[PDB]
């Protein structure tokens, strides 16, 4: 995991 | 115990058996009798028989007046939808066809018929079926609007205020505004004729309405006056509405302490009026998953929101916009909780079938896609990335690609281009674009939605944060670009500490960055001190993880209505 | 102790009354200055139940005070389909 | 006749059905046929065509019921020192009433 | 259990009797209801004159013939002026 | 524009005219139709003379009244030089009694 | 100009020619020897078509050539269900 969640 | 079974139910199964020659006499029956042989009819199989008589106005009129047995009402009519029959089109037709004959009448065939289509668009609105209420409605509204007479104002600004939510559910937000301005149009009438009309639903339905165009700044505004035109005689429904739509309105414009009250006052009016298996009650367990979502306890919303899908899946039958919309709201809450840990079986199992039902019964070009798509563009990311393949991989993330394209273009055709939905599609599209290892095409439309959450909603934001963790993971772990990166993740961790305290679930992605960012560049007093914070982060995350459940959080009977209003108005100063 | 139910065009019904109680509507009539005038049977009238439903009504009676809490198997009551409409106006009016 | 919906019309059988409901409250005869038969009544202001009548039944019989009440309040309260016997003797003949009321008003 | 419709013109008495019961306490039943000496009456066993002795299980019917859902009738008739009126059991009613 | 149906005894005039007409063009509509003097025609609208003053507009008929769809009727009557006639307008006919099929039968 | 479309009952609806060949049966009935009438304004007689449903077509007929080719939005036909039935076989028979 790089990102955090999608909006 | 082996009971006998009640001669009402014995003979219920006789007439049943008996229903082709007795179609006729069926009609001829008390209101409560009429609902039993058509509910014994569903419950034997039987949905054609029982198809061919509810596509008539007036035996559903008749079946529609049984209150207490709506949920069975709805779970057979959506059994109908499934059928094949298009029943909630034909009495829509039939309605407003048998209602334009009656435009001359006198006013007791007029009011008869207003009532009976308050009645049937009001099923339908509840059963989902939007397009097909909008008719209902007009129909009712153009009857009101025809004699000059005082009452005629009442009935025609309660069809607008029924328009304007059917419009909501349906997307069909351009019209909403002109609904909007028509139905104020009334209450200036009925004002200058000495007869104020209460402006609770209104204003909760412009406040939905501007919650979903994304006019957070203004919805906000519209539902403190929503809020403040509830009084104690109003029906317990539109208090519900106002309070729930208030608290969307609330936590999006980070008034979360504000929204937790109101949203547990609609639950807790939800839970006591109706009850635990209502689609009202269903309606404010998502705004309250909703709510949990947009403050971090995630956790408690998966087990809302699937409690509102389990009322939904009960009342109603398969293929529903609600029952798609809270699969649509619980694969996203599910898609966040298990995003670490990588689980998404159930998230993409209610993704595509969220998709599948919406596909089904709403048209291609329907905005409701344009959110259920994009949870499973989340979600097929996910598991692409989790998957070692390269050509599954590969195929998931076009897949993604096609989804939010669509969502995009959907958003496009009816947001416009500076709309904060258009941004979360821009950031999800970074977001695949970076997994898509087109770095590029990533960072501009990531920088994209920087710009446009920035000027519309704000610096100091939720959404803005999320968005440049996006862009500076996108510049630490991927691009290489480390100078910027410490700008937008020192940005970010601001923000989320500020805006969540120190348990904000973003703030280890951050952390996890900045730590990259700078072992990157050494600076070991920087890496040393920062695993300290996350260590620290640890230690808070796991003692703040046993709360209790989320449905008797908020008691029975813990405040009062005027209260909870009162509360949220007076400190609005 | 037998009540005496009277079906429309006259014809005597005379039942248990253990039996007629199963049913809610008759111990309502039964009751409230139902029971100020009191004989060795208890006159109950329906004025709209025909007597050709209203044997079928007792017969349930007596059925369903038989087969009541019984671990053998409970056959179905045999409604004939040309009274079945009116028994289930029947049923609903007595609530049995 | 039969147990079926009937167009009747209210004010005929309400007026049938208040000379016999303001007997039934504070004790007084009423002929077990009449009583049997405001049964029917009630059944068919139930289920009469088009519209049940269950809503301006339910309805006049608040209004009565209200009326009721404040008579026997006039009837109470303009007599004092003897308002406790007077009382008690309204309550027990209320409360039989409105037992057999609920008795004849259950469907 | 066997479950009887002894009936005579417009009286539809419903009663039960075990199958190892014999016939004469069927009047000892009519007598708590009708009030009526128990030699001064008969039954009509389908039309037919019954014997005041014998017993139920021999009489032409049984537990399966005379269920509680579908009891079996049974005719009676009483004696006036120094005659005895013949039996005038009539159907209840014809179903629409 | 107004739409109407001048009725006399059975015959009925499906004609059109203006909602600033008054009823001198209707009655030469007449004079074109049945070749009778506007001078042998009184005209009403639900048991009401028309005088040849006043329009179509102020009379009470409306292009939301007498809409294409369903004209609105006025009736007609002829001299014939003996203190006119009173209206006779004849009913078209009874449609086939079309019972409601929920009543209870 | 006009044509005179008498019913089976009578009742002469005396409509506009234009009006009338909006129906292809009508302006059969009005070529070749029903053009013939020399008497001013032609008359059609309709002894299957009753005066009451003969009135909707003509009102049909002056609802179509006044709503042609219209750039607002258009109202449906008003159609009474008591009617519905007979007005379509009258539309079927004069092919309008
Ligand atoms: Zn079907």
């Amino acid at each position: 995991l790089t990102r955090n969640k999608g909006p | 115990e082996w009971i006998p079974e009640t001669l009402y139910n014995t003979a219920i199964s006789a007439v049943v058996d008996n229903y082709i020659r007795s179609r006729r006499d069926i009609r001829s029956l008390p209101e409560n009798i009429q609902f039993d042989v058509y509910y014994k009819l569903y419950q034997q199989g039987r949905l054609c028989q029982l198809g061919s008589e509810f596509c008539e106005l007036e035996v559903f009129a008749k079946v529609l007046r049984a209150l207490d047995k709506r949920h069975l009402l709805h779970h057979c009519f959506q059994a109908l939808m499934d059928h094949g029959v298009k029943v909630a089109s034909v009495l829509a037709y039939s309605f407003s066809r048998r209602c334009s004959y009656i435009a001359e009448s006198d006013a007791a065939v007029k009011e008869k018929a207003i009532q009976v289509g308050f009645v049937l668009g009001g099923f339908l609105s509840d059963a989902g079926w939007y397009s097909d209420a909008e008719k209902v409605f007009l129909s009712c509204l153009q009857l009101c609007t025809l004699h000059d007479e005082m009452l005629h104002w009442f009935r025609a600004v309660e069809c607008c205020v029924r328009l304007l939510h059917v419009r909501n559910g349906n997307c069909k937000y351009h019209l909403g505004e002109e609904t909007f301005k028509l139905a104020q149009t009334y209450m200036d009438k009925l004002s200058k004729h000495g007869q104020q009309a209460n402006k609770a639903a209104l204003y909760g339905e412009l406040c939905a309405l501007l919650f979903a165009k994304s006019h957070y700044d203004e919805a906000y505004k519209w539902c403190i006056e929503a809020m403040k035109e509830i009084t104690a005689g109003l029906p317990v429904k539109v208090v519900v509405d106002v309070l729930r739509q208030a608290s969307k309105a609330c936590v999006v414009k980070r008034e979360f302490k504000k929204a937790e009250q109101l949203i547990k006052h609609a639950v807790y009016l939800a839970r006591d009026h109706f009850g635990s298996k209502h689609p009202k009650y269903s309606d404010t367990l998502l705004d309250y998953g909703f709510y949990l979502l947009n403050v971090d306890n995630i956790c408690q919303s998966v087990a809302i929101y699937q409690a509102a899908l389990d009322i939904r899946q009960s009342v109603f039958g398969g293929k529903n916009i609600h029952v798609a919309t809270a699969h649509e709201d619980l694969a996203y809450s599910s898609y966040v909780h298990q995003y670490s840990s990588g689980k998404f079986d159930n998230a993409l199992f209610h993704a595509e079938r969220a998709i599948g039902i919406i596909t089904h019964i709403l048209p291609e070009d329907h905005l409701l896609l344009a959110s259920s798509k994009r949870v499973k563009a989340l979600i097929l990311e996910e598991i692409a990335i989790d998957c070692h393949n390269k050509e599954t991989e590969q195929r998931l993330l076009q897949e993604a690609h096609d989804l939010h394209l669509s969502s995009l273009q959907l958003a496009k055709k009816a947001f416009g281009e500076f709309n904060v939905q258009t941004a979360k599609h821009y950031g999800n599209l970074g977001r695949l674009y970076q997994s898509m290892r087109k770095f590029k095409e990533a960072e501009e439309m990531h920088i994209k939605a920087i710009q446009i959450k920035e000027q519309l909603l704000g610096q100091e934001d939720y959404e803005v944060a999320l968005s440049v963790g996006h862009l500076a993971s996108l510049y630490n772990y991927d691009m290489n670009q480390y100078e910027n990166a410490e700008k937008l993740y020192l940005r970010s961790i601001a923000i989320g500490k500020k805006l969540f305290g120190e348990g904000y679930s973003g703030l280890e992605y951050d952390y996890r960055g900045l730590i990259k960012l700078y072992n990157s560049i050494g600076n070991y007093e920087k890496v040393f001190e920062y695993h300290n914070v996350l260590s620290n982060w640890n230690r808070l995350r796991d003692r703040q993880y046993s709360v209790t459940d989320a449905l008797e959080d908020v008691s029975t009977s813990p405040q009062s209505t005027e209260e909870v209003v009162q509360s949220f108005l007076i400190s609005q100063n | 102790m037998y009540v005496k139910l009277i079906s429309s065009d006259g014809h005597e019904f005379i039942v248990k009354r253990e039996h007629a109680l199963t049913s809610g509507t008759i111990k309502a009539m039964l009751s409230g200055p139902g029971q100020f005038a009191e004989n060795e049977t208890n006159e109950v009238n329906f004025r709209e139940i025909p007597s050709h439903v209203l044997s079928k009504v007792c017969m349930y009676f007596t059925y369903k005070v038989r087969y009541t809490n019984s671990s053998t198997e409970i056959p179905e009551f045999p409604i004939a389909p040309e009274i079945a409409l009116e028994l289930l106006m029947a049923a609903n009016f007595l609530d049995c | 006749t039969s147990l079926k919906p009937r167009v009747v019309d209210f004010d005929e059988t309400w007026n049938k059905l208040l000379t016999t409901i303001k007997a039934v409250v504070m004790l007084e005869y009423v002929e077990r046929a009449t009583w049997n038969d405001r049964f029917s009544d009630i059944y068919a202001l139930c289920v009469a065509y088009p519209e049940p009548l269950g809503e301006r039944l339910y309805t006049e019989t608040k209004i009565f019921l209200e009326n009721h009440v404040r008579h026997l309040h006039k009837r109470v309260l303009e007599s004092e020192e003897q308002v406790l016997v007077m009382y008690h003797r309204y309550w027990e003949e209320y409360s039989k009433g409105a037992d057999y009321m609920d008795c004849l008003y259950r469907y | 259990d066997v479950f009887l419709m002894i009936r005579r013109h417009k009286t539809t008495i419903f009663t039960d009797a075990k199958e190892s019961s014999t016939v004469f306490e069927l009047k000892r039943i009519v007598e708590g209801i009708l009030k009526r000496p128990p030699d001064e009456q008969r039954l009509y066993k389908d039309d037919q004159l019954l014997d005041d002795g014998k017993t139920l299980g021999e009489c032409g019917f049984t537990s399966q013939t005379a269920r509680p859902q579908a009891p079996a009738t049974v005719g009676l008739a009483f004696r006036a002026d120094d005659t005895f009126e013949a039996l005038c059991i009539e159907p209840f009613s014809s179903p629409p």
